[PDB]
């Protein structure tokens, strides 16, 4: 029926900010890189959407990274995301405020709230997008692989507003801090407050003390089933820390007790960009290769030349990677020495 | 206690290969199945029934040839399927789609729980199930990567990038399934008795469902165009010397070369 239909009076470009630790994540600082040029094409603002226990100095961060205006909703019941308390600040400002478009990073948790909203709204939602443009007029054009990236599509959202979609991380590069760009913060009070459906009972950070996490390590040294057994994981853990990297691995390595879910690579995992890959007793399967084939190299140690791994590994060697391991993290060692 | 699991039937999209030399799409061994995340979100609906004693109903909106997929959920215990199937349902985004499983979920009364799979993996949205959770105004809990209930409370095991977390919610829920073990295997006999079953066929006249909220009508998006995506062929150089002491010093020697590895 007429739900969400566009009034004709909506403008603005939203980017959701996602935030850690009160921090924003860098999907949010890559999507105000990207709509800043799409906001410019259609001479709309572009608006970071915060909703928050403590927008500390945050908004100032936000509109140096590209924001003309920061929306601040802050409330005790923000600490941590949560699809109700989020879903309910985010869907009054968009009553509220009415923007053209709205861009969620794909994350684990952005890939919870988007739908959400949506179906809330009633609009259209666009999935994981890795390429965007913009008409004079505001229409965004959301391009996205569909069907394991072996399909992309290119859809529009014509006549429901906002116009939404998540955005692949690491896909848009954010712009340098500008210390003389200006903004305007708008403090949004909430109307209905609501209670929290879901409880959680279990919040354990998956990095360490002062230890490196694939998400966002420069090298990866990674893991399958022809590392044989867990302890061979030491292995990679040097090479590791011979580069400066972080240990990664298969969904195989994770079934075989090998490794812990929080390093499993892969569409069910992370999707990880590191500047090498280091595949060591993978296959290559393509739900592996899916959280892994824009790494800028890839690397490939593997007992069997017809891996699919090979494929896409600009170099590699054919062998056993429990001898080609510790010669290679000595070798590359004694090269940064002295 | 009563569940809902929503399926689909998928092409087979982990089959499809796009040559890097042509930039062609080839389909090799690519046929109609059960969508793989739909088998992790059924089995731990079985998994539910074994331990509790819980009745397992299977619904998908889909063409007359979807049918075989309600048969396999029948064959590996399911109780019952329903086929949510119409033209008019045809062409539906996200939207049109949850729109038309929240209105026939309702239609036959919501049950305990609804499980998901996390995405299917030709659209790849991960749009439908938090789509149906709000447009049936219960709480939800994507990517499960364990699911488990404790009187009338489901706990569910999730992840984000940073957090390895655990939530809990009353039911009516819905949770989307990232995990779990691998879909139980379908006998002769259970083959047979889904083979016998009645799969009762829903238009959208049938459940009262305006025509103006699925299919293309009840869709926001459009698809205006798709194509495969380029490829860059790799020419990879693949050391394979006997000695791995010999290959080792090749294949560094290269990434220091072609400034891969710095001091
Ligand atoms: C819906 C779905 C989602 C999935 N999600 C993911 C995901 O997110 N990530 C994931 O990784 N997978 C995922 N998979 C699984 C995927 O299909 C594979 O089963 C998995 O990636 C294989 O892991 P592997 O390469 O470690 O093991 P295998 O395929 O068993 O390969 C082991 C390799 O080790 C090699 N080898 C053996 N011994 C040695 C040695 N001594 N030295 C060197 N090499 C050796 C072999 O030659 C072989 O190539 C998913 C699958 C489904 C169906
Ligand atoms: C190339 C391509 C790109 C597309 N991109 C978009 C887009 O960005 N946005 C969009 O709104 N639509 C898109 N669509 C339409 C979309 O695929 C359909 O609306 C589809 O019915 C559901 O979305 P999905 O396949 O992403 O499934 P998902 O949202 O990933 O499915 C999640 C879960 O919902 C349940 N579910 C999904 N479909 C059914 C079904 N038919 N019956 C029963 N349960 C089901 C299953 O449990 C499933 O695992 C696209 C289609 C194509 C071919
Ligand atoms: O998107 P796409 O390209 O995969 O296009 P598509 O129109 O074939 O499918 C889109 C959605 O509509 C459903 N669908 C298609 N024909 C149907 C029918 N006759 N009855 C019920 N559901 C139907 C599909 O199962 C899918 O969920
Ligand atoms: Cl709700």
């Amino acid at each position: 029926n007429t739900k969400g239909l566009k009034t004709g009076n909506e403008k603005d470009l939203w980017v959701y900010v996602e935030h850690y630790k009160g921090e924003p994540v860098h999907v949010v600082y890559e999507l105000l890189g990207e709509c800043r040029k799409l906001a410019d094409k259609c001479n709309q603002k572009l608006a970071a959407v915060l909703i928050t226990d403590d927008a500390k100095d945050v908004p100032s961060k936000l509109i140096a990274r590209g924001a003309d205006l920061v929306y601040v909703c802050q409330d005790p019941a923000f600490k941590y995301y949560s699809t109700d308390e989020y879903t309910n600040a985010f869907c009054e400002m968009i009553d509220e405020y009415q923007p053209s478009s709205v861009f969620i990073g794909a994350t684990n948790d952005g890939r919870d709230l988007g739908p959400r909203i949506a179906a809330r709204v009633n609009t259209g939602l666009c999935a994981d997008c890795t390429i965007l443009d913009a008409e004079e007029d505001g229409l965004i054009e959301w391009t996205r692989p569909a069907a394991g990236g072996n399909i992309m599509a290119t859809i529009l959202c014509k006549e429901h507003r906002p116009q939404m979609g998540t955005v692949r991380p690491k896909t848009f590069k954010a712009m340098e801090p500008d210390a003389s760009r200006t903004g305007e913060v708008i403090n949004y009070t909430l109307k209905n407050h609501v209670d929290d459906r879901v409880t959680c009972i279990r919040r354990e950070e998956v990095v360490s003390e002062g230890e490196m996490a694939i998400d966002d390590a420069p090298f990866v040294c990674s893991g399958g089933r022809g590392m044989k057994a867990k302890e061979n994981f030491s292995l990679l853990y040097d090479l590791a820390h011979a580069l400066g990297g972080a240990v990664g691995g298969s969904r195989a390595a994770v079934d075989e007790g090998f490794i812990e879910h929080p390093r499993q690579v892969g569409q069910s995992g992370k999707t990880v960009t590191p500047k090498i890959y280091f595949a060591c007793g993978i296959s290559g399967s393509v739900q592996h290769k899916a959280g892994m084939s824009k790494s800028d190299t890839i690397v490939c140690i593997n007992k069997d030349p017809d891996a699919p791994m090979f494929e896409i590994s600009k170099y590699g060697i054919v062998g056993d990677a429990l001898k080609i391991l510790p010669l290679l993290t000595a070798k590359i060692k004694a090269f940064k020495e002295s | 206690m009563n569940i809902v699991v929503c399926v689909k039937q998928v092409p087979d999209t982990a089959e499809m290969k796009i040559d890097p030399v042509t930039n062609n799409l080839v389909r090799d061994g690519v046929t109609n199945i059960m969508n793989p995340y739909d088998q992790y979100a059924l089995e731990t609906a079985l998994q539910l029934k074994d331990e509790l004693g819980a009745h397992v109903t299977v619904i998908t909106m889909g063409p007359p040839h979807a049918e075989s997929v309600l048969r396999d959920c029948l064959a590996v215990g399911a109780d019952e399927a329903k086929l949510v199937s119409d033209r008019a349902f045809g062409g539906a985004d996200t939207l049109a789609t949850s729109a038309a499983m929240a209105n026939t979920i309702k239609h036959f009364g919501v049950p305990d729980l609804i499980l998901c799979g996390r995405q299917a993996i030709d659209g790849d949205t991960a749009q439908v199930g938090p789509e149906i959770a709000e447009h049936l105004g219960l709480p939800q809990v994507t990517a499960a990567l364990k699911v488990q209930v404790k009187d009338d409370t489901v706990v569910v095991d999730r992840d984000n990038e940073q957090m390895s977390m655990t939530f809990t919610m009353k039911m009516p829920c819905v949770v989307t399934v990232m995990r779990s073990k691998d879909l139980r295997f379908a006998s002769i006999r259970g083959k047979m008795k889904a083979r016998k079953a009645e799969i009762p066929v829903y238009t959208a006249a049938a459940l009262e469902i305006p025509l103006d909220i699925i299919g293309k009508a009840g869709s926001p998006t459009q698809v205006m165009k798709s194509f495969t995506p380029k490829v860059t062929q790799v020419h990879g150089e693949i050391f394979d010397d006997e000695d791995p002491a010999v290959a080792v010093d090749k294949l560094v020697n290269k990434l220091i070369e072609d400034k891969i590895i710095t001091k």
